[PDB]
């Protein structure tokens, strides 16, 4: 770098009657610097691209792995070629005439041999051809399997998708950016996958929301009848989606309806959880309250306000829930009355 | 027992306990001993060696451990309304897969507390992290899944208060970075996806953006938005970086909405594009800074199709860089080696003016100075955000430094024209 | 609960801390980390000091920062933080 | 000679210092250049709080030497110490 | 204070105080609604105090902010036009901080009160004069709205209607100065009000005395003041001495002195020579001690300007008001020709006096109808930096040079 800066400063003295003398005086220093640069480039190449720390940083950049390794190799090759071109411009054409220039030419040939990337491109193409994928034709690919502790098929219904589609899309983008040949039929398949990707994301979100609703039901089994209407609506929507086919053109409207239903189910589950916590706290408090007429009236009024709010909440099976709450209040009042 | 356990678990009492612990921090950090010395005589050694890099000195490493398990700084932006702290967008909790993929910490500047004054938990990994200047009780962050959500810093819920829905018209692709755009009059927090959708949203409706469009240019070719840049005030005008490696100037408003111009000077994917971060008397809106993984920190002009000048000091894929907020000459730089290489254009052009090499390749991902630029913040692979203080060895901008920087820019244009003429003459016959 | 407990353990994570106690006026602490008879006795003592400080504040200004009032004495930087529902009394150090 | 006035200027013009009183051991401020009643009332309140702190200390161990009582209030959070020989007032905000 | 000192001056107490003070010192060492600094903080007309028992059928006479406590407004009312049975004239007050429309002491006056101002030398009272030949003192201590004491309406005191008065001398040695329409310069003893402590029949220009319609004195220069004229002969009034009186008949207008204050802005550049003046001929000019002629002028509005009293910090701003119902605050460092902060009142009603606060934090405005409107004057224009004060002084010197150059250009370019 210092020699390059000195050469840049002295470039204004090319016509002056000291350029050849300076070149003769600094030929040995330039050859030594070129050998040092070639050694540094060889050391950088010996830094393994497949497990590079810079490769980890690039993965942190979120680029595809193989494409990123190819990009790092291309950047290293670009740096080496730029250094060689700068040296050739500084020392004139036919730089291999000197012994240092011939050694630099040999090192550059070794680097060019060691920095192909065509082998990486061929390996990526061979892996893609071996894969040969295509999914999402069916909407709810029911991946029902015997869960740990439950031999019943745990239906992980979803579109026929995985992170491999995202890897293919990233690989296609990287190949387009870097200029490579590839299995253009696989490219068309990747284009279709990129088209269908937002719908797949919506389907995965719907699966997550349905799982959250199931978890909410498992928690508040004490209120599981109260959100029965939302559960039935979600079941009907899920049945419609399972009847749908992911290759169908109606996949977008079906996903929109499923998203609306999932949002409704989530909001209802949250509101029901809050209300049920309030009701259970009120019931325990009315059971344990101080045995006074005003205290009983206050607890009953709180329960009644909660009941009116729940009735406004538009839950399912409101009469059944009212009957259960009345029976519980009867048991609590009975314990109090006996005491 | 039961009463104490109920009181601690009670919501109002737990919130009061959290506020009291915040006060405990604000006292414990502010409680110096009795016979402390402040005569300033002990600074003879500090000022004696300050003649070799007063402009660079680490202040405090406001890292953590419950949220920094192999989770590098996904973003950095110093706060404005309460500038006494900074953010630390940890990467995915890969080393702690039990934890959620997004745990956003807050680095400290006012207090010597390793823990933060808030938290923004995220189900997925936080891609970008923005601190809202116009809203003082929250922050802005985007999931690596692609959800741009908000978790308040003044409330009691590190989880997303409102997440961007995974709508097909929304950013299904990963939301690479967002900017806290829009003033109080018309707030439109813009976004950029992996597909690159310019979700010029509205302040409230986190599920219905005000404006959304997947952007494309160069014969409708979709461009992955590597970063978002624009002039300060130019609502329509914007700049962007490309994964395929082609910076394209963007129009937001107008019938030509999208990347209108395309000034391509790099040789690969664009790392970071900060605009003219310090404009004095001159108007530097016709040029900006640029960073790329092609081992060369570029400077491309909004007017010049090819880039203006190239600082190719990087021996490998660089990480991130930005111009100084105060000095137009100074421009912070950072690569994978952790080489803090802030260069002052009017002062030291060829070599980086401030070379601060942290050994072991501290894995910088974003290097952002303070809003006032007192200390430059950058974080390694772990997340140890080292705030190297921008001391007056480079921090001081001259009175004529705006005019001198404009003259240096004109000289750079003249030298570039001379180099173009020399290259034209070098064409043989 | 665990949030307040973790906050207490973080504020008392400083080495050599005498004792950080979430406390109460009832002579027992909400969350202390000392000897139980000493903790209850100091909780009652801090309750007495808290009532006297509350009366002193109401005599001086009845709308002040009546949620915490430390005692940064040389022996123990007794950080009393009487909350509205619970209370806290952190006999802490003069360093951190 | 000028040490008392220098201390008053130090604890009255510190980082957000409310004002310094080189008061006697009776609690109430000595040098009050305005309506003294507010100073005397606040200082009697602080003396009662300091006696409460001494009572709590003696509940723990009466042989503890105190540096200051870090009272926190919205009027003037006093890091002062009423003593049996005099009363040196230092009311300042540590964050300010 | 002896016991307090002995508690302080004990050696053990002093050492303990020093140690505790050093230890404690070492230990403890919306926005959009706030975004109206350069667009509203200099002019925020907020306090519309108008007591209908007094404001209706009455005008504003003068105004001031009390030096003892600037939280109030010590201002009077003019002649109540349509109150033949009701009180002739009184003084209202609207507290700046406290929201109380009623004056703390409505000193109703039997005659028509000319003008008034507060006084911090004996801060329990207020002082003023009448439009018929009286000067009276009233105090917030007493419980009578009438005058606590009256100057003797005789040959000793200001026989003609004296529209200007000021308590000359601070609490060190106060002697209430009075200047009459008959030119009776009267420094009156603020305690013994039977006869004024000074009785000087002021006159100028070979004893042909002028109508001193605008008294003003430099800040602290108790030996020399400045008096406006109906005939315009504003001659520098020496205040202390045997030959004290209006000496240098500087003529910087073409009409009666509307309202003039000493341009006593304070900073790096001491502009005590300059004094802001306002004319009856719509001629707002900058007369000065050295500049016998007007140094620079301003003649924007057609109607006569009401009064001029610039703020005491920035020499750039010339606080005044237009006769057609608009404010007039031209910042010299900002512009020299156009009025910079020419805020417009509602309804374009005229006023006869206006004043910035004693701290300069707010510049209130009177009304012909009596609606006292107070406009906040923040730091956008009133915050004078020492450089900014020096910059304004240098701009004033450059403007003087430019005025001399323009006079030379007119003298050598007049075709004769």
């Amino acid at each position: 770098n210092e020699m390059f800066r000195i050469f840049s400063r002295f470039n204004a003295l090319f016509v002056r009657p000291h350029i050849r003398g300076a070149i003769r005086e600094y030929q040995t220093q330039l050859i030594q610097r070129v050998k040092d640069d070639i050694e540094s480039l060889h050391d950088k190449f010996k830094v393994q691209y497949p497990q590079s720390q810079a490769c980890k940083m690039s993965h942190v950049r979120d680029l595809p792995p193989v494409s990123g390794s190819i990009i790092w190799a291309k950047q290293i090759d670009r740096q080496l070629t730029a250094y060689m071109k700068r040296v050739e411009d500084v020392l004139g054409k036919g730089w291999e005439n000197h012994v240092e220039g011939q050694k630099l030419k040999q090192d550059g040939d070794s680097f060019r041999m060691k920095l192909n990337t065509q082998e990486i491109f061929d390996d990526w193409a061979r892996k893609v051809q071996q894969r040969n994928l295509g999914v999402s034709g069916r909407i709810f690919t029911i991946e029902s399997t015997r869960v740990r502790g439950r031999t019943g098929n745990v239906l992980k219904l979803k579109v026929n998708f995985l992170p491999e589609i995202i890897t293919l899309s990233k690989e296609v983008r990287n190949l387009k950016w870097l200029g490579f040949r590839v299995p253009l039929a696989i490219v068309n398949k990747a284009h279709q996958a990129n088209q269908l990707y937002p719908f797949a994301i919506s389907l995965i979100e719907s699966v997550r929301t349905y799982e959250r609703t199931c978890e909410k039901v498992e928690e508040r089994n004490t209120i599981s009848l109260l959100v029965a209407g939302l559960k039935k609506e979600v079941q009907a929507l899920i049945a419609e989606g399972i009847a749908l086919v992911w290759e169908s053109y109606k996949l977008d409207p079906y996903v929109q309806r499923l998203a609306e239903t999932v949002f409704n189910f989530q909001e209802k589950v949250d509101d029901l959880l809050i209300i049920e916590e309030k009701i259970d706290l009120e019931v325990r408090s009315l059971e344990t309250c101080m045995y006074d007429h005003k205290t009983f009236s206050e607890i009953l009024n709180r329960v009644q306000k909660a009941v009116d709010d729940l009735n406004l909440h538009s839950y399912s099976n409101l009469p059944i829930w009212v009957n259960k709450l009345d029976m519980e209040i009867e048991r609590i009042l009975g314990v109090r009355l006996q005491a | 027992e039961e009463e104490k356990q109920q009181i601690l678990h009670s919501e109002e009492f737990l919130s009061f306990f959290d506020h009291s612990t915040r006060i405990v921090e604000r006292a414990l950090s502010e409680q110096i001993n009795i016979f402390f010395d402040y005569s300033g005589r002990d600074l003879e050694d500090k000022e004696g060696e300050i003649q070799a890099g007063a402009k660079l000195s680490l202040n405090r490493q406001f890292f953590d451990e419950r949220w920094s398990k192999h989770r590098v700084v996904s973003c950095l932006d110093w706060s404005s309304q309460y500038p006494e702290l900074l953010v630390a967008s940890y990467n995915n909790n890969e080393d702690a897969p039990h934890e959620p993929d997004g745990v956003a910490l807050v680095w400290n500047m006012k207090y010597k507390k390793t823990t933060p004054e808030y938290v923004f938990h995220c189900q997925s990994a936080v891609m970008s992290a923005t601190f809202a200047k116009f809203h003082p009780n929250l922050v802005v962050g985007g999931t690596y899944s692609g959800q741009i959500v908000l978790w308040d810093n003044r409330s009691n819920k590190r989880t997303p208060v409102q997440r961007t829905p995974l709508s097909a018209a929304a950013h299904t692709h990963p939301v690479y970075c967002v900017n806290v755009v829009g003033t109080q009059n018309a707030h439109n927090l813009i976004s950029i996806s992996t597909d690159g959708k310019i979700c010029s949203w509205s302040l409230d409706m986190l599920s219905h953006p005000q404006d959304s469009m997947e952007l494309v240019h160069k014969q409708s070719k979709a461009v992955a938005v590597t970063s978002m840049s624009f002039p300060v005030g130019d609502v329509n005008n914007f700049v962007v970086g490309s994964e395929e490696g082609s910076v394209y100037t963007a129009c937001r408003h107008g019938s030509k909405a999208g990347i209108s111009e395309m000034f391509e000077g790099h040789q690969g994917p664009i790392t970071g594009i900060h605009c003219h971060a310090a404009v004095g008397a001159v108007d530097f809106s016709h040029l900006f800074v640029t960073s790329s993984f092609d081992w060369t920190v570029k400077l491309w002009s909004t007017k010049n199709n090819k880039p203006l000048y190239s600082f190719e000091d990087n021996a490998g894929y660089v990480y991130d860089v930005m111009w100084s907020p105060t000095h137009p000459a100074l421009f912070a730089c950072v690569d994978g080696m952790g080489r803090l290489d802030l260069w002052n254009l009017n002062n030291d052009t060829e070599v980086p003016t401030a070379s601060i090499s942290v050994e072991g390749n501290p894995a910088l991902n974003r290097v952002r100075w303070t809003h006032s630029g007192r200390e430059i913040a950058v974080g390694d692979s772990e997340g140890q955000i080292v705030i190297y203080d921008v001391g007056e060895q480079i921090a001081v901008p001259r009175n004529d430094e705006w005019a001198r920087f404009g003259r240096t820019l004109a000289e750079i244009n003249a030298n570039r024209a001379d180099a173009e003429e020399e290259a034209a003459t070098r064409i043989p016959a | 609960m665990a949030e307040v407990e973790e906050t207490l353990k973080r504020l008392q994570s400083q080495k050599g801390v005498q004792g950080i106690i979430v406390v109460n006026t009832e002579g027992i602490p909400i969350k202390s980390t000392m000897d139980n008879p000493t903790t209850t006795q100091y909780a009652s003592l801090m309750h007495s000091f808290i009532l006297k400080a509350r009366s002193t504040v109401r005599d001086i200004d009845p709308q002040n920062d009546l949620t915490f009032l430390r005692i940064r004495s040389k022996k123990n930087e007794i950080m009393v933080a009487p909350d509205k529902d619970y209370f806290l009394i952190v006999i802490q150090n003069p360093t951190e």
